[PDB]
């Protein structure tokens, strides 16, 4: 795992270079938004159970097939595993959002998900619907104000919208 | 590599947990210091060749034999000299990377891991490199907490060599 | 218990090393937020009874069956009402403890470990306590980052109860 | 493990009590001297090899019987074990300094050290001289200006001195 | 799935041995009790809708708030009422399955594993379902040892929830 | 672990003796009471959570100092550990009843339980009241009819009563 | 691992169906033949060493190239491994007979046995003759009377015959 | 010692659970077969000396060399004959013990564990003892399922030796 | 297999090191005895049939029942006598193999692993083969350290059979 | 473990001395007897099964009590463990005899034997009789000639007689 | 693992054959040059650090791209891994020299080295230059007189040269 | 410590086995070499002070700075000089112990284990000690295999320092 700062450094080492003033200046900008970033992540961290249950309820309302006898979310063991994977994808998007880099998402989580759900018989497209719903919820809450100075978090919302799609595309 | 942020992610991830307020405080402490760190890195990068030349000159002054003893591992040759200044540049470059990420991770990954073996096998003395790091420490020109950040990582390298 | 300071010491000690500047930055993050956290803890201690009694009547107005239905585990008895307010007082007191050590350590140690078991065993519903916690969020009167601190631990409790 | 803030919390919980404002004012006081505490620990953390090796050379100059053939620090395995112990102690004193409390020290390092040295035949007395040497070296370093703003650290050096004395006394 | 026959095979296999007369005496114990067990499954199956409908209505009379409170996890909705009836039908089904194989295996595989997490997450109360099982217990109509059998698994279910 | 039958076989082998007809007719009596003993443990096994929680409520209602701040069943971890132990005791008593012999009770549970509680500071006497409560509750239940045939179970009730007292005595 | 009863329960749950009366009366037939099946596996279980060694002797008498120098059952380690496998096969067939279903056979034994032998260079066909021999020997024994009551076991014999052929087929 | 009751207790205990209806059905299977088992033990005990003497004499007729070859491990000595009779009496005793507890446990604990080493060391042949058990099997006199029982353990013994 | 040379290489390799003078002294011990060992191997190969046929008739004279008693596992048949002499030939051939690699490696690998199992399974007695081995000790005609070498491995086989 | 050469060296290191010509000369004498020593050990190694069985038979002829029902060598498990300990003591005397030092015998074997047999109820004096019998056997065979040059092994027999008594005295 | 003597044994056993006298005369020939073989291996075993470091310095003087930033031997972790591999190869060549057979080499060291270097991105070609350098250095050392008697070792250096060439070729 | 003999005992003991002929050959190879080893040790002990003085003189000739550079770790002092000759005596004394036991065990136990740490921390260069071992190698005065034994252990020490 790499964050936004170590990624630049590993590229410079491979070239044998000290970082440029441009690069240094670009990293100072991430540090300037640091407080907004910590608020985005605390909003997700603070509403995490609500975000996967509400997004799971929405999914089973749309695709009832999943929960009928024989469906892939049928039986308590299978439902508990589906909610768990929803929460895992939320954690790794949190992680990617604190680091400012997609690395932890890709290597520690999406590596093999398409294949695993396929071998298992889990419907990849439904997993992608669950992630889309969690994305919608999570961007909504990141914009709520109360205990937070008002301002513009537009870029951090575009950035966290990217991490949710990365994850939604790795399942099919 | 280990930086404050990857270390925070790894701690929560090993417990199968989201970050808590503990880690957010942790990362905040890094954003607080990071302004001193990047400034230390700018002045250190801008004076890199002067600090490398002067540092090499300082170990040849403390250890004159290094330029007279024959053999591939001394600075008696022109190649001996280019290899020595190159290795001192590695120590300075890795210290600016520690400054940029806020952890000793890049120097640990790219330089400390495996250092005992190469110095033993090529018969390179740690004392020579401690004299070079001290020179940089003593004259990089920084003040206050920008100096305090530079000095913490140059002192880490000295303690790795004892 | 687990606090930002004992975690830095445990991470370094496991690795058999001295604390690094990564851990010192971490502790500085804690010293930087701590004034917001102890002030939030003062206002919450000062209004402790108002918040406990108000939260318990918020639960009785939302779920009136708990005051009417007969049995040892409801608030239909004097005792039952006393135990219910006592339990809400435990969530508020563990929250002030988390604010002064700057980690969820005390709540995890004193309240969360074992909670699912005692709640299923004594048929206490998590939904009752989520109402209590929402009430104390809604009227502790804190603002700015003092409110942000207290709400982060109040919300942690709601996610433990899901 | 308990730091200063968790010790108070732990004492209050047994009494079922919320912390009082004087107790809170005392913790606010610790948080106030935090930068100085961080500077104290960083001077040990930055000079640790010098402090152990120089305090070791003075011990063996004073007690040369330790390094004569058959002495408890003779042969490389024992000299290396001895330098390692001096460093375990210097680490745990720096941890207790960050914690503002001795429990780390007592529990991990100090618990049964007398029983162990006694059993191994190591002179607890000579170990105590080694700790006292590390205490003088470390107290002198904590008070050096350069990289750090001039001010009064008298309270902190009285506090590391107590941790060093606690280690010296638990070995016999 | 753990049945008496499967547990006997798994033990003998775990010790790399053929089955012993002990395992044969245990499979004989299943074959002897099974007649009671299939009688009980057969009757409970035939009275499934009466037992489900009546059990659902027992829960709503004991806990009227679930018929009146708004929101997806209650019975105040057409969907909510359907899902509640569905869930009680799941318990009765898994009980008839346990009777057919002579062990709690079907219920454990299909329903107990994961339950705690789904009832926390959807805020469903164990007390609601215990009320349903107590009703089925009190009026399946069986007697003697066929009643003995059906009640051992219906009480297993209640102990999973208590 | 020995059951009633194995305890006799074990005694006869140490003397190199075959079992006598008396000893054989005596083990035929236990096989005669088989059905009843199976009902006895089925009644405990099916009311297990109720026996532990109701008995636990009664204990804390009589000894409220156990759940006050600083009390040994205060905090969720300690209360959970206390409900767990009552269940462990009820489990080994159920086993001793099926075996028909106190050996599993003494070997796999009652052994060392006095410093397990003494070192911990746990009141042996309160643990003893819990077992008394669980005994009262379980003797009551063993006599309820409905789904089992009526007859005389006085024999078996004196047997479970001994096993409970055995457990209660070992902790005090 | 599934037995006859569990295979049906499993099918009915994937369809969310209760078991029908037909399905119930069918599992009542297996309980009726219980006694006989227990005799069937008891007869194999009690003659197990004889079935393996006599069948092994016959195989080596028909295929003496197996035990010649350089042959796959030459040396004591290879012969021992070969007697062991015949016993493993006879064990899983005994289990499949008790379960009344081929699942344990296929899951815990027959799976991958072709490259287990193919990579090793072991003649699948010779392994197949061993199983044939063991089948002949075991069908003979299942029909011997003396200590068991006489009746019709043709049903069960066709069942063990299938399980043997199943094993024999999987290795070839 | 492994009996049906002890195996049921050990499994439930291994999973930290109370016994299930499965384990109760298995202890019922023992209680049901036991009557046959105690009849068989009782008769075999009463005819112990006839069966031991006759079994000893069966071995010596099938293997006459053991009566004629010199040295301590044969029957050509008063002591050798006593020890041989003693050993066959040990097998019959452990078989009556297995019948009383419903499992091979007594025989496994007391006689199978260690056997291979003692028969190699003292050069005693398994074939001698198999001959003895076959004789006891062929003339204990029992019938139907009491014979079924005694022969399952006498054949277990032969499989331990083959 | 295991030989003095592969053992030195395995001991060094496990420790990740170059062979030491301890291992070179070890291999020299093997080169020093090896001339006695290969000469003993020549005389034993040259007289292989005499030793195999003589040893087998030594067994038939000591245990005459093996040539008289009926069944697949005795020497009463032409085949049986051929398998018995074949087995004795295996012990003699494995002994020459142990003499040329200077370790029991080949006998352990090709004959000892699995031996107790095949001997119990096919009812072959260890005592028969101890007679065969004693005969070949008694008349291989070797003397001095050539005899000492061959007898050390012949005696090893007797202790494997106890 | 130490052999006769490393023992002298560890004493010299503790004094910081090079070995003397006397010491060197004394060690040359062990090397001169080296071939006789290897013959002594090969005689034991070659007759090891005979030495514990014959010595075990002699013991049970003298102390029949051990093998009667209830005795400490009664049951196949207990007899197999008694023969095993006999063989273990023979191995460690072998080891002590190759090294020329009692070290391996004392630390890897006799350390706790008195105590173990006591806690276990194994009769220490009988174990000592078994060792005496193995000693008698082993000195007898060490003097046999055939495949061995004739000479005097008197000192090596006195030395191996010492190792057997060390072991015989550590059990009571 | 197989040495020269075990390879012949293993080939004969598959044929069920005793070794012939010519086969024995060939092994007697190996035993004859044993002291020379021991001297060959000891010169490598005694100069191993010089052989690896001097052959490494020549490789990096020839291929300086290896040590430029981004080169596969740049950074201390990779330089140390590279020197370690050169030593793993020099160890396995000395083992095969003692064994008089390449199986140790093929099986442990060489098995899949091409797949590994290929996968890691290491230049198999550059590794081959490193082996060839170690071969020249080592062949020169094996033929130095001092401490050893002058004679002809031409056959042994043709044999280490073949082992070195086997390692060079299995990396690509 | 590891010597050929303790290594042979440990190998058999880890397999629960008596020594085999393999180990006896092993130990014989040690008795064969041991005459050269003890002779090497006698002449090395008798010329100890001459070899120590000359060796110290040889590193001060190759490294003149060692006697002029100020500080506790150089031979600039009279104590610096006594400590240096003492450390060279340790290397010679440990080499005679390796000779006496036939393994590198005593030098491994008493000198190599922990050497990297003490040289790092006290800033002692391995090169200085390699120059001293070379001097002893070059002039101890031995011939043939007595020389070959001395040289093998002095070369082992050089390879430990690289
Ligand atoms: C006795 C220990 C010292 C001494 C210490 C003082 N330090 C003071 C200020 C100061 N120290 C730090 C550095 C510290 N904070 C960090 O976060 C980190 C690590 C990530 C370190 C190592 C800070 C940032 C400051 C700067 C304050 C500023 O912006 O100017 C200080 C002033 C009092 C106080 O602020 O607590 C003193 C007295 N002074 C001495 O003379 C000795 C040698």
């Amino acid at each position: 795992m790499l964050d936004a700062f170590a990624k630049v450094v590993a590229q410079a080492d491979a070239r044998g270079e000290f970082l440029s003033n441009t690069q240094i200046d670009a990293l100072l900008a991430i540090v300037s938004e640091g407080n907004k970033r910590l608020d985005v992540v605390n909003k997700i961290t603070n509403n995490a159970s609500a975000i996967v249950t509400n997004a799971a309820r929405a999914l089973f309302a749309e695709q009832p097939q999943l929960i009928s006898p024989g469906g892939n979310a049928y039986t308590s063991r299978r439902m508990a595993a589906c909610l768990r994977d929803m929460e895992i994808v939320l954690r790794y998007v949190s992680y990617a959002m604190i680091a400012g880099d997609a690395s932890v998402l890709d290597d520690r989580c999406l590596n093999g998900l398409r294949e695993t759900y396929q071998a298992l018989g889990t419907p990849g497209a439904s997993v992608a619907v669950a992630i889309q719903k969690m994305k919608d919820a999570a961007l909504a809450l990141v914009n709520d104000t109360t205990g937070t100075p008002a301002g513009d978090c537009a870029s951090l919302v575009a950035e966290i919208a990217t991490y949710f799609d990365r994850a939604a595309a790795a399942v099919a | 590599m280990k930086t404050p942020l990857t270390e925070a992610i790894a701690a929560a991830d090993s417990q199968g947990r989201f970050l808590s307020n503990t880690e957010l405080q942790v990362v905040n402490g890094r954003y607080n210091r990071a302004t001193s760190s990047l400034e230390a890195a700018k002045a250190l990068t801008a004076n890199a060749d002067r600090l490398i030349s002067g540092a090499a000159n300082a170990v040849y002054s403390k250890f004159p034999y290094t330029t007279q003893m024959p053999g591939p591992n001394y600075s008696s040759t022109a190649i001996g000299k280019a290899k020595c200044a190159r290795d001192i540049g590695y120590y300075l470059r890795m210290v600016t990377y520690c400054l940029v990420v806020g952890g000793t991770g890049p120097m640990d990954d790219y330089l400390v891991a495996g250092l005992e073996e190469i110095n033993r096998t090529f018969e390179l003395s740690p004392s020579w490199y401690i004299e070079a790091l001290k020179y940089i420490k003593n004259n990089h020109g920084l003040s206050g907490d920008v100096a305090n950040e530079a000095n913490t990582y140059i002192d880490y390298a000295i303690n790795t060599l004892s």
